């Protein structure tokens, strides 16, 4: 699922600006 | 009306816009009691104001650290527009100063912890959820946008929830009054509109769509572009397709179509009925914008309070001490400060 593949992704912490 | 709010507004802004507020606390008026946040130039730190007895929250800025990453001019910025601005949904700016070392910036403390917190731990918001923290973030870049200012870093880790649980929009960092169009590469890699990625030249807009990912966020509990690597979601930003859960409405697919626009001639907020293509959207029609305003709408959520200085709702830090130098650095360049 979407949910699955972003909760195993690195992405769901706190994101820093750019 | 919304005309004769705006201009009493603008009015009141341009006041301390031209003549803004400065050296208005000392290091020494303040408690420090713990972190409450991190970035590349320092550290949030709640505090308690010795004379009053308030909690505070302290964003404090190294000096040397803002002057290495080039960002003295974003860093002025955030200052003079924070002392000027005065909305509901916008955290309030008590008190500035600095010191040899560091640039602080004292505002009241929001305990209720981030919206990206309560997002990730619960999942996803309901869409009547979602609808009532979108309406303040409409409402609120109204007010900003009217003022010629970009805020240029909406997301849930910049948004507050505060006791009666509504939102205090923190971080000016990157916010800019800017009449015309600016070019700067700046925000966070999942908000960013084509035309920041594309390295065009971008106005107002780029908020709008902030307002899109924002919105899916809330409602589906991801991001709509997403990817373990920075390269990876821009390629997906600038590449049309946008996949929507099946839980979502038609209405909020149809207001997310619209601002996840890569069309500047078709993204709303940006058109001839500017903010009024959103404010009237089939998905806001259960929307009272003036209740929303008056604070009179029953919070979906309201966090739970155990004391003025209770950081419960916050992450732990590692606590690192505030060193001040016997000698000024960088003056010249924060000397408006
Ligand atoms: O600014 C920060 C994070 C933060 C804090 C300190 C230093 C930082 O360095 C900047 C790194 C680059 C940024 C430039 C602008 N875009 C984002 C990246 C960032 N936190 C803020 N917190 C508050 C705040 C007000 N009231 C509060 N109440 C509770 C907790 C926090 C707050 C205001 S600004």
């Amino acid at each position: 699922t979407t949910y699955a593949d972003f909760i195993a992704s690195g992405r769901t912490g706190r994101r820093n600006a750019i | 009306s919304v005309k004769e709010f705006l201009a009493k507004a603008k009015e009141d802004f341009l006041k301390k816009w031209e003549s803004p507020a400065q050296n208005t606390a000392h290091l020494d008026q303040f408690e420090r009691i713990k972190t409450l946040g991190t970035g590349s130039f320092g550290r949030v730190m709640l505090v308690k104001h010795k004379e009053t007895g308030n909690h505070y929250a302290m964003k404090i800025l190294d000096k040397q650290k803002v002057v290495k990453l080039k960002q003295i001019e974003h860093t002025l910025n955030e200052k003079r527009i924070l002392q000027a601005v005065n909305f509901p949904f916008l955290v309030k700016l008590e008190f500035s100063f600095k010191d040899n070392s560091n640039l602080y910036m004292v505002m009241e403390y929001v305990p209720g912890g981030e919206m990206f917190s309560h997002l990730r731990r619960i999942g996803r918001f309901s869409e009547p959820h979602a609808r009532f923290y979108a309406a303040q973030i409409v409402l609120t870049f109204e007010y900003l946008h009217s003022l010629d200012l970009i805020y240029r870093d909406l997301k849930p880790e910049n948004l507050l929830i505060d006791q009666q649980g509504y939102i205090q929009v923190t971080d000016f960092g990157f916010a800019k009054r800017v009449k015309g169009r600016t070019w700067t590469l700046c925000g966070t890699p999942e908000y960013l509109a084509p035309e920041i990625i594309l390295s065009k030249g971008y106005n107002k807009a780029v908020d709008w769509w902030a307002l899109g990912v924002l919105i899916y966020e809330m409602a589906a509990g991801y991001p709509p572009f997403f990817a373990d690597q920075p390269i990876q979601i821009y390629e997906k930003i600038v590449s049309g397709k946008v996949r929507f859960p099946s839980h979502f409405s038609s209405d909020l697919k149809d207001l997310l179509r619209n601002l996840l626009q890569v069309d500047l001639t078709k993204r709303f907020g940006n058109l001839k009925n500017g903010v009024n293509d959103i404010k009237n959207h089939k998905w806001f029609a259960t929307t009272d914008w003036i209740a929303i305003y008056q604070r009179k709408v029953e919070a979906p959520f309201i966090p739970k309070f155990k004391g003025p200085g209770d950081t419960s709702n916050f992450d732990d830090y590692e606590e690192e001490e505030i060193r001040v130098s016997i000698n000024e650095k960088c003056g010249k360049e924060f000397s408006e400060f």
